[PDB]
């Protein structure tokens, strides 16, 4: 299967550069060019440029002012994009996508990488505090409050991923350089607290994992 | 650049019905009978996915500057942002996106309120959390009351996108106080106004219980 695998999320200080990778598999990498696309929010897709993996030729969107440099490692089927002199306006998800023709002569972007989230900030990496939300003594709803961390992302699971149905994990909110998010899980009332429910939180940027059981109030 | 303008910003369509989304280009994206126009679907948390290129539930139409995407019949998993994109000229450009919402029956929110954990109070903070889950339509307002008086400062809200399975929305509202202010009041109330009831849904707790 055609797959483009991108590098992980980056926290970078303003004024530095960041170099992100996109490794192709499941096809002959140098037979297809690579598009790069910026997504600064849900209603914005902006084309950065297209890179010929075979010839090394590039065509850039002038709006990036030459701050983007596209390169390749043909032996490892990997394309790179370096963006220099970063500001907060460069905080975005960056995608690579394969150029192909589904209709003859019409440039399309047909398989996409999973995206690389870049945060441009001077703020300090900070681990989350994880607070269990239990109700007092149908379905019961339990919660987990993940507060005061930076940067994104955190991953929240319930019972190590065994509880997947009935979960709502909400988008984080940024205030004063710290993120807060919450997650709820709804389970049959006959299953808690007679059985255990645990919030599992991982914050890769601070190399932190926290497990908090949701404990009935005493 | 060629500018692409989509209409509407969002639409709600019932299951099995037809959705039509417009894209207007600032100049022709046609030549030699070929329309250099693609459409993409982006579900939350996922990269865009190519749907249609040039011009069976997804069908592109149009010519010149005037294009549209038709989805028929609409299914629950079609809730997504839809983008048009032109390959007539460099730079490639995208429209601003159109959100497809699945119209379903009204659903009242399930409202749950939580006091601050003992762990948080020990470090001197106090967040009160209210979940308002699995409701439809998406329009909702949450009011926080402390001892009967509305509180505005310290409230932070977050919303989910529409659920790809049951077509509902959920919301989390967190009122954050200091432990000092929190322990000076007794009654904390999350109050939700939603189309589904004439009277607002009230969940509360008393700190001293």
């Amino acid at each position: 299967q055609v797959q483009l695998q991108q590098s992980g999320p980056e926290l970078v200080r303003p004024g530095v550069s960041v170099k992100i990778s996109c490794k192709g598999s499941g096809y002959t990498f140098t037979d297809y060019a690579i598009h790069w696309v910026k997504q600064s929010h849900a209603k914005s897709l902006e084309w950065i440029g297209v890179f010929s993996t075979y010839y090394g030729n590039t065509n850039y969107n002038q709006k990036f002012k030459g701050r983007a440099t596209m390169t390749v490692d043909k032996s490892s089927s990997t394309a790179y994009m370096e963006l220099a002199r970063l500001t907060s306006e460069d905080s975005a998800i960056y995608y690579c996508a394969r150029k192909s023709y589904y209709v003859d002569y019409v440039d399309a972007m047909d398989y996409w990488g999973q995206g690389t989230s870049v945060t441009v900030s001077s703020a300090s990496t900070t681990p989350p505090s994880v607070y269990p939300l239990a109700p007092g003594s149908s379905m019961v709803t339990l919660g987990c409050l993940v507060k005061g961390y930076f940067p994104e992302p955190v991953t929240v699971t319930w019972n190590s991923g065994s509880l997947s149905s009935g979960v709502h994990t909400f988008p984080a909110v940024l205030q004063s350089d710290l993120y807060t998010l919450s997650s709820s899980v709804t389970v049959p009332s006959s299953t808690w607290p007679s059985e255990t429910v645990t919030c599992n939180v991982a914050h890769p940027a601070s190399s932190t994992k926290v497990d908090k059981k949701i404990v009935p109030r005493d | 650049d060629i500018v692409l303008t989509q209409s509407p910003a969002s639409l709600a369509v019932s299951l099995g019905q037809r959705a039509t989304i417009s894209c207007r280009a600032s100049e022709s994206v046609d030549n030699y009978g070929i329309s250099f126009m693609n459409w993409f679907q982006q579900k939350p948390g996922q990269p865009p996915k190519l749907l249609i290129s040039a011009t069976a539930r997804f069908i592109g139409s149009g010519s010149g500057t005037d294009f549209s995407l038709n989805i028929h019949p609409v299914e629950e998993d079609d809730t997504a942002m839809y983008f048009c994109q032109q390959s007539k000229e460099v730079p490639r450009t995208f429209g601003g996106g159109t959100k497809l919402e699945i119209k379903r029956t009204d659903a009242a929110p399930t409202v749950s309120i939580f006091p601050p954990s003992s762990e948080q109070l020990t470090s001197g903070g106090a967040s009160v959390v209210c979940f308002l889950n699995n409701f439809y339509p998406k329009d909702i307002n949450v009011k926080w009351k402390i001892d009967g008086s509305e509180r505005q400062n310290g409230v932070l809200n977050s919303w989910t996108d529409q659920d790809s399975k049951d077509s509902t929305y959920s919301m989390s509202s967190t009122l954050t106080l200091t432990k000092d202010e929190y322990e000076r009041h007794n009654s904390y109330t999350c109050e939700a106004t939603h189309k589904t009831s004439t009277s607002p849904i009230v969940k509360s707790f008393n700190r001293n219980e």
